[PDB]
């Protein structure tokens, strides 16, 4: 029964960089650690078994080493892929403790968001219902603001909001904010409005539509 | 040729058992141990137990002694993990793996473990439509997790983002957009492509002006 | 050794 201490539990860095992870056993396990990728929706890719031996088909800058109670993997030449979390695991004894794993943010330029707002379709109002949409694509960094406005006047009840993971090629953030009203209340009011605001303008970027 | 076949999707009651299969395939069953690892958001990994198959051999993570029971069908290469007394806790993704880390690690695609009262409803999808231009998909009133969304049979996957579904009055909603260049839509036809696992359903909604 | 496991 080992404790298996990971850190940091978070950390940014920018493409070309080396990241260095480390996991530190309360008793000696050897050579028995390995290290796992996750990315969200993904089965833990393995990268590293026996403290240094890579698994077939990772890329040779991810690099594994130490033995006893001190491990540490390095990835040299950060690239916009190498977002998600890490983990380690022994593979001493049961049972096979895992650490707290890192998430891996990749930084890089500011970006803002591309902004689009979506009236509810015909064939959710024939249903009933009416969600009315808006996407903030392609933002970095994460933090970000979304403010919904019915015929001029603020609104947050019935307000839902998610973010992507970063994106693997370009390393942006996206969200998504859906406004819930029932086909009746849509139908009492006509302007419908999505105002963001970025780091990258004081003035907040705004997208509406009237019925 | 190896392969680890999982559920996508369990749904159960509060207190009630449910057990999880794993289908080995491409290789001799009896040759590695076949262990589960739960994934809960915000709660990393956690080893559960292994089965060996060929020598009997169960060993148990002391915090799932009572909760997991492991057994394995040699005759038909399956592993399974019984979850008692389920709770809201127990909600999560299993995965089912081959061996120890090594030249033989292999992962299933992960089996996600819903807890509750609410029964399986498949998703209503619902177009939206406004250089380049973008299209969504809004996923609403599925029960339970996962949705999976591609575009155009995936065809289309640059500037497709998929957004985390959200849980409100029981029921998920889950947004995807895709960006195209104006001159391609709507000239040309843009479609997503919803699968629901748990209610065996796939819904295409094309995007029309 | 005698089986992969215990290590
Ligand atoms: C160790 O690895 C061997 C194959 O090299 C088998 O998969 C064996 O079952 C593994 N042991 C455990 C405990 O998973
Ligand atoms: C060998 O024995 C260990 C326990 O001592 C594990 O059960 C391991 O899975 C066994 N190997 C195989 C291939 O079954």
């Amino acid at each position: 029964d080992i404790q298996m201490t990971q850190s940091p539990a978070s950390l940014s860095a920018s493409v070309g960089e080396t990241v260095t992870i480390t996991c530190r056993a309360s008793e000696n396990i050897y050579s028995y650690l390995a290290w796992y990728q996750q990315k969200q929706g993904k089965s833990p890719q393995l990268l590293v078994y026996n403290a240094k031996t890579l698994a077939e088909g990772v890329p040779s800058r991810f690099s594994g080493s130490g033995s006893g109670t001190q491990f540490s993997l390095k990835i040299n030449s950060l690239q916009p892929e190498d977002f998600g979390s890490y983990y380690c695991q022994h593979h001493y004894g049961t049972p096979y403790t895992f650490g707290g794993g890192t998430k891996l943010e990749i930084k890089r330029a500011d970006a803002a968001p591309t902004v689009s707002i979506f009236p509810p379709s015909s064939e959710q109002l024939t249903s009933g219902g009416a969600s009315v949409v808006c996407f903030l694509n392609n933002f970095y960094p994460k933090d970000i603001n979304v403010k919904w406005k019915i015929d001029g006047s603020e609104r947050q009840n019935g307000v839902l909001n998610s973010w992507t993971d970063q994106d693997s090629k370009d390393s942006t953030y996206s969200m998504s904010s859906t406004l819930t009203l029932t086909k009746d209340e849509y139908e009492r009011h006509n302007s419908y409005t999505c105002e963001a605001t970025h780091k990258t303008s004081t003035s907040p970027i705004v997208k509406s539509f009237n019925r | 040729q190896v392969q680890l076949q999982q559920s996508d999707a369990e749904l159960v009651k509060p207190g009630a058992s449910v057990k999880i299969s794993c289908k080995a395939s491409g290789y001799i069953f009896a040759d590695h141990a076949i262990h589960w690892v739960k994934r809960k958001p915000e709660q990393g990994l956690e080893w559960i137990g292994y089965i060996s198959p060929g020598n009997d051999d169960i060993k148990y993570n002391e915090k799932f002694k009572g909760k997991a029971t492991l057994t394995a069908d040699k005759s038909s290469s399956t592993a399974y993990m019984q979850l008692n007394s389920l709770t809201s806790e127990d909600s999560a993704v299993y995965f089912c793996k081959r061996s120890l880390p090594g030249t033989f690690d292999y992962w299933g695609q992960g089996t996600t473990l819903t807890v509750s009262s609410a029964k399986t409803t498949p998703p209503s999808v619902y177009p939206l439509a406004p250089s380049m231009v973008t299209l969504g998909c809004l996923v609403k009133g599925y029960f339970p997790e996962p949705v999976t969304v591609t575009w155009n049979s995936g065809s289309l996957s640059s500037g497709v983002h998929t957004f985390p579904a959200v849980l409100q009055s029981d029921l998920y909603t889950l947004s995807s957009s895709v960006t195209v260049p104006s001159s391609t839509w709507p000239s040309e036809t843009v479609t997503c492509n919803v699968a629901h696992p748990a209610s065996s359903t796939k819904v295409d909604k094309k995007i029309v002006p | 050794g005698a089986s992969t496991g215990s290590p």
